[PDB]
């Protein structure tokens, strides 16, 4: 008797595959699939409800559709959506020239009224960061986004982040 | 593999026929509540006013409720007593026909068909008295429930006749935040069980996927 809410939002998850957007709401998160959906839906769904102004909110998250196939039903994907985040690796300088991309993807199928995070997580343990935090930072604040860059080991500013996005919305 | 975008999209628009029904069940209970404690508060500024007839009167507005409910239940044994009463009305005339082409026909009481004819006609008319008479004494049972629940009434009526005009406002202010409640409490039940199917028509359209995605999974093992 747990799964009681009172309302649903509907936040996403796009960028470039590889950044580690499945493996990043991993510990917060709670994937409703128990096996991969990527490879035959195309999108997996994860969930976290928390409790907001006095009223349990279930967010739910819509993960990576995937570039390969089912592109046509990524208008039904980012329908409906109240948030979405950009996740890119600070590491390849491609991910954060393709946000880019994804940012006026949103502007033709998503709604208009949403609220996005720009993430830069550091999937590659290997290497510097290729991308500046300080032009990331900037970038953001251009066309009115959050920002926000986190590690792999550190999950302590991601989920203070996913309680903020959440309040804003209600 | 097709049947995605149809669950998907479905799935889109039941999120937003949740939040739209537990907004609106948001909004008609805090009315709901809004109304009670003005329910509350404007019958004790009455108690406090003229206590002394309220609590004196409640005999009587209790025993005018059992007079109206003793009264619908002597009109629907009426109703179904006066219904009972045409069935042997259609009962014996089928049974009086009968004796009728008896007479015309003496050797009529011989033909199977007439035999007939007659076996269930005199079927109906045992079943039909049988329905009468309980219908009868319920007539008359509920009547006298009703004109003693009239006579309950009246009596009371006497005793405390300048006790229930001082208390008379209060009843039928109490009786219009009623049904106003009883409105308020219908249109939050209804949108509580509309959120539900809404929910739950988003949890079914979760647990197909979930069919989709293992039923690929089992023709990826297998040959094409």
């Amino acid at each position: 008797r747990d799964d009681e809410y009172d309302y649903l939002f509907k936040v996403v998850l796009i960028g470039d595959s590889g950044v580690g957007k499945s493996n990043l709401l991993s510990r917060f998160t709670r994937n409703e699939f128990n096996l991969e959906s990527k490879s035959t839906i195309g999108v997996e769904f994860a969930t976290r409800s928390i409790q907001v102004d006095g009223k349990t909110i279930k967010a739910q998250i819509w993960d990576t559709a995937g570039q390969e196939r089912y592109r046509a039903i990524t208008s039904a994907y980012y329908r409906g959506a109240v948030g979405a985040l950009l996740v890119y690796d600070i590491a390849k300088h491609l991910t954060y020239e393709n946000v880019e991309r994804w940012l006026k993807e949103l502007r033709d199928h998503a709604d208009s009224n949403i609220v996005i995070m720009l993430v830069g997580n550091k999937s590659d343990l290997r290497h510097l960061r290729a991308v500046p935090t300080d032009e990331a930072r900037a970038f953001a604040e251009k066309n009115g986004l959050s920002f926000i860059e986190t590690s792999a080991l550190d999950s302590t500013n991601v989920e203070a982040a996913f309680q903020t996005i959440l309040t804003e919305i209600y | 593999d097709p049947r995605i975008q149809g669950e998907l999209e479905k799935l889109n628009q039941s999120t937003d026929d949740i939040n739209r029904r537990e907004t609106e069940l948001e909004d008609a209970r805090q009315k709901f509540r809004s109304v009670l404690v003005e329910a509350t508060v404007k019958l004790d500024e009455l108690v406090k006013k003229i206590g002394k007839a309220v609590e004196d009167s409640k005999p009587y507005w209790e025993a005018r409720r059992v007079a109206r409910q003793a009264q619908l239940e002597a009109q629907k044994a009426t109703q179904d007593f006066q219904r009972a009463t045409e069935v042997l009305r259609a009962a014996k005339e089928t049974i009086s026909l009968a004796e009728q082409r008896l007479l015309e026909d003496d050797k009529r009481q011989f033909d199977s068909a007439w035999q007939e004819m007659l076996n269930h006609a005199t079927q109906r008319v045992m079943e039909a008295e049988q329905t009468k008479t309980r219908s009868e004494l319920v007539h008359k049972e509920t009547a006298a429930r009703y004109n003693a629940a009239m006579g309950r009434m009246r009596q009371l009526e006497k005793k405390l006749k300048r006790a229930i005009n001082k208390s008379k406002p209060y009843f039928e202010l109490k009786a219009k935040y009623y049904v106003q409640l009883e409105q308020l409490k219908k249109t939050v039940d209804d949108l509580q069980a509309k959120l539900t199917l809404a929910k739950g028509e988003y949890k079914m359209a979760l647990k197909n996927l979930e069919m989709i995605s293992d039923e690929i999974h089992e023709r990826r093992r297998s040959s094409a």
